[PDB]
C-alpha cells in the first residue's frame, strides 16, 4: 500500500492490527505518510481550499494544518492556496552540457586512435 | 638456497618490465 | 548477530560476547565486516579487560577483508596474546606480512640513517626477531642469512 | 505441373487446425487419398483426427499397386542405361522422381530430384526440377528448403531469358511472402503478376485477384491504389463476378465506413478457414482497423467520437475501447478527451518513429553481434 | 622454519612473471611482423630494377634438360631450364619465361588459349539443346 | 561440455508435430486474447438496437 | 541365457574403451606435471562429465587394482566400498603402470583424479553415506598438499564434495568447510580455485533464505578474472537473485543477461529455465516488456507458461487479471521459490496501466480511471494517480476540484538530449568490442615470419653472372 499511492487502505489497516494496538509504530508511520502526501500535492496544481485537506485523513477541523502550512509553504491568501512548479528556467541550456559533451567526444577520439 | 631464488627472480621481473618499454617504444618508432 | 549486545554500557557483559566471536569469526564473519567497527572503539576504551583480546578479533576480522595494513596494525596490539600459538595456518599470514612491512621500512631508513629516521615500532621489531630466533632454533641457516640482508640488519 | 497438389494441403489444414471443421471434408479428402495411390501422406493422414479403425481393407489393394509401379521404373531404368540413353536416361530418373514426389514422403523424392539434377544438361529443365522443389516445399511450409531453391531459381533465370519462368517464379515467391506475415512484398509481386497468371496449378485466377485485393490495401498507400487496383483494367473486370470482395475494396476508398466493417467481418471469418492466411488472420483484422482509423482521422482535427460511433460502425464505448488500445500501442496518432467526448489529432514528425526504430533495429543487430563474440573463443 | 614467507613470495613472483612473459611474446610477435614489413618495402626499390623476363612459347622439348622456345616478336631460341622446374612439366606448346639475358625457364605461366577454341570464337554457332527444339 | 546438473532440467514434454514452425517479426501485440472480431461486431449491432 | 549373452557384448565393449580412455587421461596429468605447466590438466578434466556416466563397477575395480599397484591402504578399504566382480574366465593382466612405474607411488594429481572417480560413480549409484566418507578422504588429502597443478583438479573435487552433502541434505556442516577453504584459497593460492568455491559458498546461502548475510559476502569478496567462463555463469545468476530480492533491479537484469549469454548453449538446459524465469520476473518489476522470442523455444514452452500468463496481466494495466492469474498459478510460484518476487508486482500492474491510460487519454474523469484500472473506488484513485506523478510515471497535473486527470502533450522528443544519451551507450560498447577483437588478433601470429617467397641461392647466383657480363 505504501509502495503505491493507495493510502485510504493504510488508515483502514491502522484500525485493524493482528498483535496489539501496535501504536508504538503507527506513530512512526505518521511521519512517513503526511510528509509524503504533502510532497505529492506540492506539484504545479491549482488552488485547494481548506476543506478537502482538512477533513480528508482523520481530523475534522483541527489546527494541525495551520502548523502544517506554516512549516511547509502554501502561502495564505483569500482562501487561496497555490502550488507553483516551473522547472523551466533551469532546463534549456547546453553550456553546462558543452563541457560534458566535449569530454564525451574526446573519449571516442581517445579510444579510436591510441592503442590500448 | 632459497634467497638465491627469491632475489634471483626479483631481477627477472624487473627485467621483463624493461623489455616492455623497449618493444613498446620501437613500435612507436617502427610504425613511423 | 550475537555481536548485537555491544552497547549496553556494561563492561563485564560486553566482553562475554567478544569471547564468543573468535570461535565464530570464520563461519559467519561477514555480518561483522564493516557494519560493526566497535571492536576498535572498545579497544581504545579505558575499560580494560580488553585492548588485547579485541585486537585478536579486530585483526582476525581484518584478515580476510584484505586490508593487511590494518590487520598488521591491530595484530601487534595483542602483543604476547596474539602470536603465542605460533603453530597454525593463521600466524604465518600476519608474520609473513610483519617481515614484509619491516623490510619496506628498514630499506627506507637506510637512506637517512643519520638521525631524523622514522620511529620503527618496538613491538614489530621484537616479532621479527622472535621469528628470527625461531629460524636459528630450527637450525636452518640458509634462510637466516638472506632475511638479515633484506632487513638491512 | 499439378503432381505436388497444393489443394491437398488446404483440405489437411481445414481438417486439422480448425477443431470445428470435421463434417464435410470427410467426403472430398478421402477420394483423393485413395486415388493416385497416395500412401505416405495417408500414414500421417490418419494421425490427425484418430486411427479410423476401418481403413486397412481399403488400402490393402492400394499398397501393392505402388510396389509394381516402382519395380516397373526400376526395370525400365536398366533398359534406359542399355538403350539410347542421354535423353532417355534423364527422363527415366525424372519419371521415377515425379511418381515418388506425387506419392509420398520427400526423402525419396528429394534424393531422387537431386540425383536427376546432375544428369540434366538443359537449363530449361533444371528450372522444372527446381520449380518442383518449391511446390513440395510450399506444401509442407519447409522454410529451409524453400528459402534456398528460390535463390537457385533466380540465379538460373539470369542465364537465358525464360521470362515466362520468371513470371511464374513471382507467384510462387508471392505465395511464400503471404504465408509469412510479410504482406508488403506480396502486394508488389502479386500486382506485377496480375496481368500474367499462368500458374493455374494453385489458386485459380478468381482467387488470385481476391488475394491481390486482400493484401493490396494492407500493403500500399492510398495514392498507389488509384493506379494499381482501382483504375487497373485487369482487376476491375474480375471483381464483376465477385460481389462481396468488390464492395470491400471500394468501401475504403468511398469512405462508407459502416459497410467496411461488415465486409471486414466476412473477410475475418473467411481468412481463418483459408490456408496460408489463418496464421495471421488476427493480424490482418487488427491492422486493417488501424488503417481505417488513420484514414478518417487524417482529414479532420477535432472530430467527436460520438460522430465516429455512427459513421464507423455502431457503438460509442466500442470506439472508446478500441481507440484506447491502439493509441497505447503507438500507432493511430490521436489523443482522447473523455469528459468532453472529443478526440484531437496530433502530428508527430517522421523522425520520432524513424529514430525510435533505428535504435530498436540497431539493438537486434547489436545483440546478434554480441552473441557471435561469445561463440568464438569459448 | 621460514618456508612460508620464503616459498610464498617466490610463488607470487612466479605468477607475476608468467603472465608478463605471456603478454610479452604476444607483444614482440606483433613487432616482428612490423619490422619485416618495413624490410620488405625497403628491398622492393632494389628489387623492382632487375630486368624483367621475356614471355615465350615452347614448341617442343629437347634433350639434356634443354627446351626450344619461340619468343614474342623475336626469333627462336634453345635455352637451358632452371632446376626448380622439372622437364616433365615442360610440355608442347605452352607459355614460359626467360630470365633477361641468360634465357632460362623461370615459371610455367597460365596456359595459352587452345587454337581450336579460337576457331569456335571466330565462328559463333550458337549453343543449343534439345529443349529449344520444335516440331 | 561442462554441463550443470545441479540445476534440475525440467521435462520437455513438447509438441513435436511442428505446431507453428514459423519465423516472423512476432511482437507482443498478437496475443491480446480477444474473442475474434466478428463476434464483437456481431453483438454490437444488436446491443445498440441497430 | 540368450538375453544375458547379448548384454555381455555391450558391457564388454564399453568397459574396454573407457579403461583405455582413463589411461589416456592419466598420462595428461603426468604430462602437466612433467611440463611444469598446469594447462594440460583441463584437457582430461573437461571430458570428465562426459565420461562420468561411462564407468561400471568392473571399470572401477581394475582402476583401483590397476593404478594403485603398490600395496597401499586403498586396497584395505577401497575394495569393500566397490563390489568385487565375480571370477571371470576371460581374465587379463591389466597393469597401467609397468615395472618401476607401478611400484613408484602415484602422484597427487593422479591420486586426486582416481579418487574423484569413485565418488562420482557412487553418486550415480545413489549411495551417499559411503560417498561422503570417501569424499572426506579425498578432500582431506588435497588440503594438506600445496601443489600448483593440484588446485585445478581440487576445484572440481571441491564442487562435487558439496554435491555429496546436497543429497546428504547437510549443507550447514559443509559451509564452514568452504569458508575455511576460501580462507586459504585467496592467500595461500591466488586463483582458479576460489572461483568454484565462491559459487559453492554462495550457493549454500541461497539454498536457505539467508539473503541478509549473503549480500555481505558479495560486497566484500571479489571474483577472479579467469573464471573459465563456466563458473562465471553461476556467479552472475546467484548475484542476480541477491540483488533481485533487495530492490536492486537495475543491476539484476544486466547481471543475469550477462550470465545468459555466457551460459552454455548446447547443454545446461535445466538451469536455462531457472535463469530465464527470474529474468522475466525481474524485468517485469523494472517495467520493460520481456522478449517474446524465448516464450516459444522448444525447451522453454512448458516451463514459462506459468510465467507467460503472468506477463499477460502485467502488460495489461488491469489489476484484476493479475490477481486472477496469481490464484491460478500461485503454487508453482511457491514451488520455484520465486513467489516472493511476484506478490510485489501489484504496484507495477498499476504503473504500466496508469502510464498507458495517461498516454492514450488527455482528460479522463477521475471516476473513469478506477473503472479501467479496477481500482475498486475513486477516492483512492487520486493518491496513486497523485503518487504516480511524483516518481515520473506520468507528467501532467490533476484538477482536484473538477475531478479530471489531465495529460500534457509530450511531443518533439528528438530535440531533447536523450537521443544522444541513448547513442552514447550503444557507441561506447560497440567501440568496445572492436578493441576486444584486436585483443585476440595479436595471439594468432606465431612463428609465421620465416617464409621465403621463391628462393635465395637461385637469385644470388643469377645476378652475379649477369653483372660480370654487363661490364664487358
Amino acid at each position: 500500500y505504501l509502495m503505491e499511492g493507495s493510502y485510504n487502505k493504510v488508515f483502514l489497516a491502522k484500525g485493524n492490527i493482528p498483535a496489539e494496538s501496535y501504536t508504538f509504530f503507527i506513530d512512526i508511520l505518521l511521519d512517513t505518510i503526511r510528509d509524503e502526501i504533502a510532497g505529492c500535492i506540492e506539484k504545479a496544481y491549482e488552488k485547494i481550499l481548506f476543506t478537502e485537506a482538512t477533513r480528508i485523513l482523520f481530523f475534522n477541523t483541527p489546527k494541525k494544518m495551520t502548523d502544517y502550512a506554516k512549516k511547509r509553504g502554501w502561502v495564505l491568501g483569500p482562501n487561496n492556496y497555490y502550488s507553483f512548479a516551473s522547472q523551466q528556467q533551469k532546463p534549456e541550456d547546453t553550456t553546462i552540457p558543452s563541457t560534458e559533451l566535449a569530454k564525451q567526444v574526446i573519449e571516442y577520439a581517445r579510444q579510436l586512435e591510441m592503442i590500448v | 638456497d632459497l634467497y638465491s631464488r627469491y632475489k634471483k627472480l626479483q631481477q627477472e621481473l624487473e627485467f621483463l618490465e624493461v623489455q616492455e618499454e623497449y618493444i613498446k617504444d620501437e613500435q612507436k618508432n617502427l610504425k613511423k | 548477530g550475537i555481536i548485537s549486545l555491544l552497547d549496553e554500557d556494561e563492561p563485564q557483559l560486553k566482553e562475554f560476547a567478544l569471547h564468543k566471536l573468535n570461535a565464530v569469526v570464520n563461519d559467519f564473519w561477514a555480518e561483522i565486516s564493516e557494519s560493526v567497527d566497535k571492536i576498535e572503539v572498545l579497544y581504545e576504551d579505558e575499560g580494560f579487560r580488553s585492548r588485547q583480546f579485541a585486537a585478536l578479533v579486530a585483526s582476525k576480522v581484518f584478515y580476510h577483508l584484505g586490508a593487511f595494513e590494518e590487520s598488521l596494525n591491530y595484530a601487534l596490539g595483542a602483543g604476547d596474546l596474539f602470536n603465542v600459538n605460533d603453530n597454525s595456518e593463521y600466524v604465518e599470514t600476519i608474520i609473513a606480512k610483519c617481515i614484509d612491512h619491516y623490510t619496506k621500512q628498514c630499506v627506507e631508513n637506510a637512506d637517512l640513517p643519520e638521525g631524523e629516521k622514522k620511529p620503527i615500532d618496538q613491538r614489530l621489531e621484537g616479532i621479527v626477531n622472535k621469528m628470527f630466533q625461531r629460524c636459528l632454533d630450527d637450525h636452518k641457516y640458509k634462510q637466516a642469512i638472506g632475511i638479515a640482508l633484506e632487513t638491512r640488519r | 505441373p499439378k503432381n505436388p497438389d497444393l489443394r491437398i494441403a488446404q483440405l489437411r489444414f481445414l481438417l486439422s487446425l480448425p477443431e470445428h471443421r470435421g463434417d464435410a471434408a470427410v467426403r472430398d479428402e478421402l477420394m483423393a487419398a485413395v486415388r493416385d495411390n497416395n500412401m505416405a501422406p495417408y500414414y500421417e493422414a490418419l494421425c490427425k483426427s484418430l486411427d479410423w479403425q476401418i481403413d486397412v481393407d481399403l488400402l490393402n489393394k492400394m499398397k501393392k499397386a505402388n510396389e509394381d509401379e516402382l519395380k516397373r521404373l526400376d526395370e525400365e531404368l536398366e533398359d534406359a542405361e542399355k538403350n539410347l540413353g542421354e535423353s532417355e536416361i534423364r527422363d527415366a530418373m525424372m519419371a521415377k522422381a515425379e511418381y515418388l514426389c506425387r506419392i509420398g514422403d520427400k526423402e525419396g523424392a528429394l534424393t531422387a530430384f537431386r540425383k536427376t539434377y546432375d544428369k540434366t544438361v538443359a537449363l530449361g529443365h533444371r528450372l522444372d526440377i527446381v520449380f518442383y522443389l518449391l511446390r513440395i516445399g510450399l506444401f509442407y511450409m519447409d522454410n529451409d528448403l524453400i528459402t534456398r531453391n528460390t535463390e537457385k531459381a533466380k540465379s538460373l533465370i539470369e542465364e537465358g531469358g525464360d521470362w515466362d519462368r520468371r513470371n511464374r517464379l513471382k507467384v510462387y515467391q508471392g505465395l511464400y511472402c503471404v504465408a509469412i506475415r510479410d504482406f508488403k512484398q506480396a502486394a508488389e509481386l502479386f500486382l506485377d503478376t496480375v496481368s500474367t497468371f499462368t500458374s493455374y496449378e494453385l489458386m485459380d485466377y478468381k482467387t488470385f485477384v481476391t488475394y491481390t485485393v486482400y493484401v493490396s490495401m494492407i500493403a500500399l498507400e492510398r495514392p498507389d491504389l488509384r493506379e494499381k487496383v482501382i483504375k487497373g483494367a485487369e482487376i476491375l473486370e474480375v471483381l464483376h463476378s465477385l460481389p462481396a470482395v468488390r464492395q470491400y475494396l471500394f468501401s475504403l476508398y468511398e469512405c462508407r465506413y459502416s459497410v467496411f466493417f461488415q465486409s471486414l467481418a466476412v473477410v475475418e471469418q473467411e481468412m481463418k478457414k483459408d490456408w496460408l492466411f489463418a496464421p495471421h488472420y488476427r493480424y490482418y483484422v487488427r491492422e486493417m482497423r488501424i488503417h481505417a482509423y488513420s484514414q478518417l482521422l487524417e482529414s479532420y482535427r477535432s472530430l467527436t467520437l460520438g460522430y465516429m460511433a455512427e459513421a464507423f460502425g455502431v457503438g460509442v464505448e466500442f470506439i472508446d475501447q478500441e481507440l484506447s488500445r491502439f493509441i497505447a500501442a503507438g500507432r493511430l496518432h490521436c489523443k482522447i478527451d473523455k469528459v468532453n467526448e472529443i478526440v484531437e489529432t496530433n502530428r508527430p514528425d517522421s523522425k520520432n518513429w524513424q529514430y525510435q526504430e533505428t535504435i530498436k533495429k540497431g539493438d537486434l543487430l547489436l545483440n546478434r553481434v554480441q552473441k557471435l563474440s561469445r561463440v568464438i573463443n569459448m | 622454519g621460514l618456508r612460508q614467507y620464503y616459498l610464498s613470495k617466490i610463488e607470487e613472483l612466479q605468477l607475476i612473471v608468467n603472465d608478463k612473459s605471456q603478454n610479452l611474446r604476444r607483444l614482440q610477435a606483433q613487432r616482428n611482423e612490423l619490422n619485416a614489413k618495413v624490410r620488405l618495402l625497403r628491398e622492393e626499390l632494389q628489387l623492382l630494377q632487375e630486368q624483367g623476363s621475356y614471355v615465350g612459347e615452347v614448341v617442343r622439348a629437347m634433350d639434356k634438360k634443354k627446351v626450344l622456345v619461340k619468343v614474342h616478336p623475336e626469333g627462336k631460341f634453345v635455352v637451358d631450364v632452371d632446376k626448380n622446374i622439372d622437364i616433365n612439366d615442360v610440355t608442347p606448346n605452352c607459355r614460359v619465361a626467360l630470365r633477361n639475358d641468360s634465357y632460362t625457364l623461370h615459371k610455367i605461366l597460365p596456359n595459352k588459349v587452345d587454337p581450336l577454341v579460337s576457331l569456335m570464337m571466330v565462328e559463333k554457332v550458337p549453343d543449343s539443346t534439345y529443349e529449344m527444339i520444335g516440331g | 561440455d561442462d554441463e550443470f546438473e545441479e540445476f534440475p532440467a525440467e521435462d520437455w514434454a513438447g509438441l513435436d508435430e511442428d505446431e507453428d514452425a514459423h519465423v516472423w517479426e512476432d511482437n507482443w501485440d498478437d496475443d491480446n486474447v480477444e474473442d475474434d472480431f466478428s463476434n464483437q461486431l456481431r453483438a454490437e449491432l444488436e446491443k445498440h438496437g441497430y | 541365457k540368450t538375453a544375458a549373452a547379448a548384454a555381455e557384448h555391450s558391457q564388454r565393449e564399453l568397459d574396454t574403451v573407457t579403461l583405455e580412455d582413463i589411461k589416456e587421461h592419466v598420462k595428461q596429468l603426468e604430462k602437466a606435471v612433467s611440463g611444469k605447466e598446469p594447462r594440460f590438466v583441463l584437457r582430461a578434466l573437461r571430458m570428465l562429465p562426459s565420461t562420468s556416466r561411462r564407468l561400471n563397477h568392473y571399470v572401477l575395480y581394475k582402476a583401483v587394482q590397476g593404478f594403485f599397484t603398490s600395496n597401499n591402504a586403498t586396497r584395505d578399504f577401497l575394495l569393500p566400498f566397490l563390489e568385487e566382480p565375480m571370477d571371470t574366465e576371460a581374465d587379463l593382466q591389466f597393469r597401467p603402470r609397468t615395472g618401476k612405474a607401478a611400484s613408484t607411488p602415484l602422484l597427487p594429481e593422479v591420486e586426486a583424479y582416481l579418487q574423484l572417480l569413485v565418488v562420482i560413480f557412487m553418486m550415480n549409484s545413489k549411495r551417499y553415506k559411503e560417498a561422503q566418507k570417501i569424499s572426506d578422504d579425498l578432500m582431506q588429502k588435497i588440503s594438506t598438499q600445496n601443489r600448483r597443478a593440484l588446485d585445478l583438479v581440487a576445484a572440481k573435487c571441491y564442487y562435487y564434495h558439496a554435491r555429496v552433502y546436497e543429497f546428504l541434505d547437510k549443507l550447514d556442516v559443509v559451509r564452514s568447510f568452504l569458508h575455511a577453504r576460501l580462507r586459504t584459497a585467496t592467500l595461500r593460492h591466488d586463483a582458479d580455485g576460489q572461483a568454484t568455491l565462491l559459487n559453492l559458498l554462495l550457493r549454500n546461502y541461497l539454498h536457505y533464505s539467508l539473503y541478509d548475510q549473503a549480500e555481505k559476502l558479495v560486497s566484500k569478496s571479489v571474483f577472479p578474472e579467469q573464471a573459465n567462463n563456466n563458473e562465471w555463469a553461476r556467479y552472475l545468476y546467484y548475484t542476480g537473485r541477491i540483488k533481485a530480492i533487495q530492490l536492486e533491479y537495475s543491476e539484476a537484469r544486466r547481471t543475469m543477461t550477462n550470465a545468459l549469454r555466457k551460459a552454455p548453449q548446447h547443454t545446461a538446459v535445466g538451469f536455462k529455465q531457472t535463469v530465464h524465469k527470474l529474468l522475466i520476473v525481474v524485468e517485469l518489476l523494472l517495467g520493460e516488456i520481456p522478449d517474446r522470442l524465448q516464450f516459444r523455444q522448444p525447451s522453454l514452452k512448458r516451463s514459462l507458461m506459468p510465467y507467460f500468463l503472468l506477463t499477460q496481466a502485467v502488460r495489461t494495466g488491469n489489476l484484476a487479471k493479475f490477481n486472477q492469474v496469481l490464484d491460478q498459478f500461485g503454487e508453482k510460484f511457491q514451488a520455484d521459490g520465486t513467489y516472493t518476487l511476484i506478490i510485489r508486482l501489484r504496484h507495477n500492474v498499476i504503473k504500466t496501466g496508469v502510464r498507458m491510460i495517461s498516454l492514450s487519454y488527455s482528460r479522463i474523469s477521475l471516476a473513469d480511471i478506477a473503472q479501467k484500472l479496477q481500482l475498486d473506488s475513486p477516492e483512492d484513485a487520486e493518491f496513486i494517480v497523485a503518487k504516480a506523478i511524483r516518481d515520473g510515471v506520468i507528467e501532467a497535473s490533476i484538477n482536484h476540484e473538477k475531478g479530471y486527470v489531465q495529460s500534457k502533450e509530450m511531443i518533439d522528443i528528438y530535440s531533447t538530449r536523450e537521443p544522444q544519451l541513448a547513442f552514447h551507450q550503444r557507441i561506447s560498447f560497440c567501440l568496445d568490442i572492436h578493441n576486444m577483437s584486436v585483443k585476440a588478433m595479436r595471439f594468432p601470429p606465431k612463428s609465421y615470419n620465416k617464409d621465403l617467397e621463391s628462393a635465395e641461392e637461385r637469385r644470388e647466383r643469377e645476378q652475379q653472372d649477369l653483372e660480370f657480363a654487363k661490364e664487358m
